[PDB]
């Protein structure tokens, strides 16, 4: 393991010492059977990869293309412009937009949904390869995404649960703190008490 | 027509992958489809509660015209 | 020959796409796993006449064997997406 | 061996093993071993806060009331609830909680696993330890005591801790009643011992 | 091994006596764990160098040029690029500026970051030893480098606790003290003695 999440606790037995990002953190004893664990290894990967790509879309378009991650993207369409993406206007309209989303994802995911192998799913390689394929380099990079993903997921909450408290977007809510760290904190808010 | 579900092989795959429920739902479609009383216990329990559910809605949401005008009905 | 008659024609093609594209994989894979029976025996040999599992209507020369009732099962879903998109007009 | 009262018990489950043990546990909280271990630490953590803390109450009010020299801002120890200035009590509080709870979970997870809170790789840098169980030593004993007076020093920590805890409770209950500061409560009694006693005011005075 | 910090003997048992200038100093006994001392041998020498590099730096800022240290960023907080280092101001802005010192330094550390040997990393030699003054004896030079280092670090604190106190940057303070010895002290005007 690459460290322990809580120094002073022993390693849990059921988690085999070799897993990507094994800190021995399983407080609820969720998976005590390695059979069932594997599906959640595969799944923690996916939830991260979507979560990774989701974060820049929330920050950037607040501080770059100038829209919130929540109300701006969706609202502006109904009562307004079809899409402003990248500060540009495409043809595509509301209803027939989501129709395309099912053909593709349902085509993209279901094509992945059918595989015999667990490992070749989580880690397809193939056409996706053009990077380290070998030995410890891949084994190490294997840790790096699992680790960034955990951080990336754990951000997504902070995006939602700041916006429900503050109401401002993530960067607009960030910039407030770096200007004045005290008085702009979370403690003073409708969160704590 | 062979397209559909199988009652038993819906059930038999629901044993939770822990063992909290042990075998889970296993050979229940046996007991159910054989025992009548099991089928009748559900029928009265399901229909029984609805009888009450009718009475809970039907005074407060008086579907019929000109009730809640004559009260005693 | 306009959008009302075009969309349902353009919508149904979505579901029949996925059905043959991939989900012919998974539907056929559970059907082989799932077959009905009672007292450990299927419903034909337990004495029920009307219950004989009926493949003799179900065949095709289609490349994968995609059959009439799978057209019915997917085409109906094609008509779900059909009458959700046109009928709503609810928040775009 | 000294007893709390000389004629009673020294309960069976309690021998004179640990220091500051006079044989007083009427309600018999500690019985099984793995509990008594816990409470012994719960005592010292109290005993240590109480000592330090009480001096926060005692000395500042003493200075002011012992003369003009350095009058204590915040006046009596319960008048220092006011006088925050820089940061709001919302934030400064949750800065504490986050800050303390780091150190004190480190203290617990040590009691759980005694040998090392943190072995050398984890929690980068830091981790000097040099830790015996029940007392940190290490960093926390810079001048290097435990020079062979330990047993006596141990008795002197508890016995002063026992008293500062008990004495602290007075500061609470006194101020809750007489509404004055300790040296006000002090001197007014020492001035005239009888009329200024307890039990002439508000509390046993219910009679 | 040279003498001991205080002449109370009891040189602590654990130590690589050839280490560069151990006076037998562990009041708190941090390095008792040998695997851990392995780390703290480098943490020292790499800290000191950046004191050893900074102490003269903080020395010329206030002496020759304008600003002491905390004056430097905020003088150019409104300024930005307008520094003068033997020369004018190549244009850069705070966000763009930090990218250099963050990224160019990251790799420079990251190249050193993973070094299978703990001796090989802190004392590489070679390209970082252009002169070759290592000669056959570095052990005199190694201790030599440390004594300069420890003092450099310990000097750095003398900048920060003075200026954080009512006292200002050292260069004038140095002159201020040597102007009037009585009345320029940590006690006087420093309000470091709180009575
Ligand atoms: C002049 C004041 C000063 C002092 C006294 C120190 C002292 C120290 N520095 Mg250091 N440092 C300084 C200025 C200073 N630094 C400056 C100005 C910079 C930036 C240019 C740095 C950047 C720096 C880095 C990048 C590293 C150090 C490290 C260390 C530690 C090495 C000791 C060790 O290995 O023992 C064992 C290790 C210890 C840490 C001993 C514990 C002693 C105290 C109690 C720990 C305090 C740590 C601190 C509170 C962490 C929180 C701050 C941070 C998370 C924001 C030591 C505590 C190393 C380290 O691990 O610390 C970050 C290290 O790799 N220094
Ligand atoms: C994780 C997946 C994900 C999802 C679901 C979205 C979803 C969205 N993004 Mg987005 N984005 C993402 C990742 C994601 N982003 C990442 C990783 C980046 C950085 C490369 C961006 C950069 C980005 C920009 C620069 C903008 C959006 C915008 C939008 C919105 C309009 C969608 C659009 O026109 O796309 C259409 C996409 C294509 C035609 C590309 C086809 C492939 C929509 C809510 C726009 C917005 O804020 O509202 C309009 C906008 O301007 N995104
Ligand atoms: C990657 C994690 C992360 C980071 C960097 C931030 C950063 C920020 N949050 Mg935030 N947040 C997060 C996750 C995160 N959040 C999550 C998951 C929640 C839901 C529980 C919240 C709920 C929250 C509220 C309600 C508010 C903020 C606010 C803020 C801003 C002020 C800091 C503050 O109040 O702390 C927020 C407190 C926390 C994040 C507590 C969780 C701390 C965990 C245990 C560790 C976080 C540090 C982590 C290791 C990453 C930092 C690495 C370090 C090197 C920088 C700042 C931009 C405030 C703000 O901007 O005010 C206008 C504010 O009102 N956040
Ligand atoms: C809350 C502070 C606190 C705590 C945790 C302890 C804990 C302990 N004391 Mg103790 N003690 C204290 C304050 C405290 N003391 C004070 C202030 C005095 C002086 C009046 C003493 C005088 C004293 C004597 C004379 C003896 C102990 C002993 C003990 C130990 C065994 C008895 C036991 O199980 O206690 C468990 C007690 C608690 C968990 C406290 C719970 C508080 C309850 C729930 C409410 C009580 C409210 C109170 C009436 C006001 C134990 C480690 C005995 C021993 O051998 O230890 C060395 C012993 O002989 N103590
Ligand atoms: C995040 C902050 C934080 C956290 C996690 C802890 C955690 C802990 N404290 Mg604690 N403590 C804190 C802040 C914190 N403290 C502060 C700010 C103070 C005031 C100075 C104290 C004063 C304090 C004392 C005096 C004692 C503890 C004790 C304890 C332990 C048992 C707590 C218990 O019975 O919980 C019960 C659950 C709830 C109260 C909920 C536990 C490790 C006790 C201990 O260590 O006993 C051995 C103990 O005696 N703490
Ligand atoms: C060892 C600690 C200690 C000491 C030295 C004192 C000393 C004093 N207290 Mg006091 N007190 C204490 C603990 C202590 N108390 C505790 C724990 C409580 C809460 C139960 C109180 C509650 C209290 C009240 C309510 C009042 C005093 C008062 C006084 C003063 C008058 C004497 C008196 O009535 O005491 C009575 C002492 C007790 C009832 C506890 C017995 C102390 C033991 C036997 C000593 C060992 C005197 C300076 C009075 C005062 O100054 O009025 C101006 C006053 O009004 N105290
Ligand atoms: C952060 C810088 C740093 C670090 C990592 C070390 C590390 C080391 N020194 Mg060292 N040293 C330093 C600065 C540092 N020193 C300075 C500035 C001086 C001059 C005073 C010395 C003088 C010195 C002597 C004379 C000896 C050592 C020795 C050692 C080794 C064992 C001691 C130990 O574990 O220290 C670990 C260090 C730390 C955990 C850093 C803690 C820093 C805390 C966080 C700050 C405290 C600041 C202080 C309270 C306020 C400032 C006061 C002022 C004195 C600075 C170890 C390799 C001994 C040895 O074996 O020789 C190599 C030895 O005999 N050092
Ligand atoms: C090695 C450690 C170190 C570090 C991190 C710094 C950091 C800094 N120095 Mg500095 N300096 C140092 C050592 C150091 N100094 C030494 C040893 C000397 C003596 C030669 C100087 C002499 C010096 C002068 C004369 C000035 C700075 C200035 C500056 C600031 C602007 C950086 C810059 O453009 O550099 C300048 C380097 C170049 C332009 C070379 C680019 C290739 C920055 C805070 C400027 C400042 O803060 O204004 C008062 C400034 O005017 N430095
Ligand atoms: C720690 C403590 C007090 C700590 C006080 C602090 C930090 C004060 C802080 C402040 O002042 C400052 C610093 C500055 C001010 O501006 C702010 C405040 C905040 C006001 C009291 C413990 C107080 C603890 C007390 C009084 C315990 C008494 C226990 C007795 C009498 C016996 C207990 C038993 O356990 C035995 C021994 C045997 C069992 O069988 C029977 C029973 C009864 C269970
Ligand atoms: C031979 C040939 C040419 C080239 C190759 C190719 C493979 C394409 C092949 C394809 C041939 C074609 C076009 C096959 C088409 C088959 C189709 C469209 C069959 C139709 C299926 C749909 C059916 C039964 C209807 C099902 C149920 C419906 C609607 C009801 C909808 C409903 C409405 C909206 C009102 C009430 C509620 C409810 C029930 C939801």
């Amino acid at each position: 393991r690459p460290g322990n999440w809580l120094p002073g606790s022993e390693a849990p037995s059921y988690l085999p010492e070799d897993l990507p990002g094994n800190y021995g953190y399983d407080p609820l004893g969720i998976s005590e059977n390695p059979a069932n664990m594997e599906r959640m290894i595969e799944c923690e990967v996916m939830n991260g990869r979507w979560a990774m790509l989701a974060v820049p879309g929330m920050l950037a378009q607040e501080a770059l293309g100038f829209g919130n991650w929540h109300d701006a993207p969706s609202w502006v369409y109904e009562g307004g412009s079809p899409t402003w993406f990248g500060a540009g206007m495409p043809i595509t309209d509301i209803k027939l937009l989501a129709v395309i989303e099912l053909v593709l994802m349902g085509g993209a995911e279901a094509m992945r949904a059918s595989e015999p192998d667990m490992e070749k799913r989580v880690y397809p390689g193939g056409a996706f390869d053009p990077a380290g394929f070998s030995k410890g380099n891949l084994a190490e990079l294997k840790l790096k995404e699992i680790k960034n993903a955990r951080l990336a997921m754990f951000a997504f909450v902070g995006f939602v649960l700041q916006y429900y408290a503050t109401g401002k977007g993530p960067v607009q809510c960030w910039t407030e703190h770096i200007a004045d760290p005290l008085g702009a904190n979370f403690a003073t808010n409708g969160t704590s008490l | 027509f062979g397209i559909g579900h199988s009652m038993k092989e819906i059930l038999d795959m629901h044993t939770p992958p822990s063992g909290n429920l042990g075998a889970g739902h296993q050979n229940l479609f046996d007991t159910i489809n054989n025992s009548l009383h099991f089928q009748l216990g559900l029928a009265l329990a399901s229909a029984g509660t609805i009888c009450s559910m009718v009475a809970q809605h039907m005074y407060s949401l008086p579907a019929y015209a000109f009730i809640a005008s004559d009260f005693t009905t | 020959e306009l959008s009302p008659s075009l969309v349902i024609s353009l919508s149904t093609g979505l579901s029949l796409f996925l059905g043959r594209f991939v989900f012919f994989n998974f539907q056929r894979e559970n059907v082989a796993k799932q077959v009905p029976e009672q007292n450990g025996l299927t419903h034909f040999e337990a004495g029920d006449t009307r219950a004989k599992e009926y493949v003799s209507l179900l065949k095709s020369n289609d490349p994968v064997g995609f059959n009439i009732v799978d057209v019915l099962a997917w085409g109906s879903i094609g008509h779900i997406v059909a009458y959700y998109i046109l009928a709503t007009t609810s928040n775009g | 061996r000294p007893i709390w009262l000389p004629g009673a018990d020294v309960p069976e489950w309690l021998d004179g093993t640990i220091p500051g043990d006079f044989g007083y546990d009427p309600l018999k909280l500690g019985k099984d071993p793995e509990t008594l271990k816990w409470y012994v630490q719960a005592e010292l953590v109290h005993g240590r806060f109480a000592m330090m803390g009480l001096v926060g109450m005692l000395v500042p009010e003493l200075l002011t009331n012992a003369g003009i020299g350095l009058p204590a801002k915040g006046t009596e120890w319960f008048n220092a609830g006011a006088a925050p200035m820089f940061a709001p009590t919302g934030v400064l509080f949750a800065m504490q909680f986050l800050l303390m709870g780091w150190a004190e979970i480190r203290r617990y997870q040590d009691f759980k696993n005694p040998g090392s809170v943190n072995v050398d790789p984890i929690f980068g840098g830091k981790l000097p330890d040099g830790n015996i169980p029940g007392y940190p030593g290490g960093i926390f004993d810079p001048f290097g005591f435990a020079k062979g007076d330990v047993d006596s020093l141990k008795l002197k920590e508890v016995k002063n801790g026992r008293l500062a805890m008990f004495a602290t409770l007075g500061f609470y209950c006194q101020a809750v009643v007489t509404g004055k500061g300790p040296i006000a409560c002090w001197t007014s009694h020492l001035a005239d011992p009888w009329a200024n006693n307890v039990w002439s005011i508000e509390l046993a005075k219910v009679i």
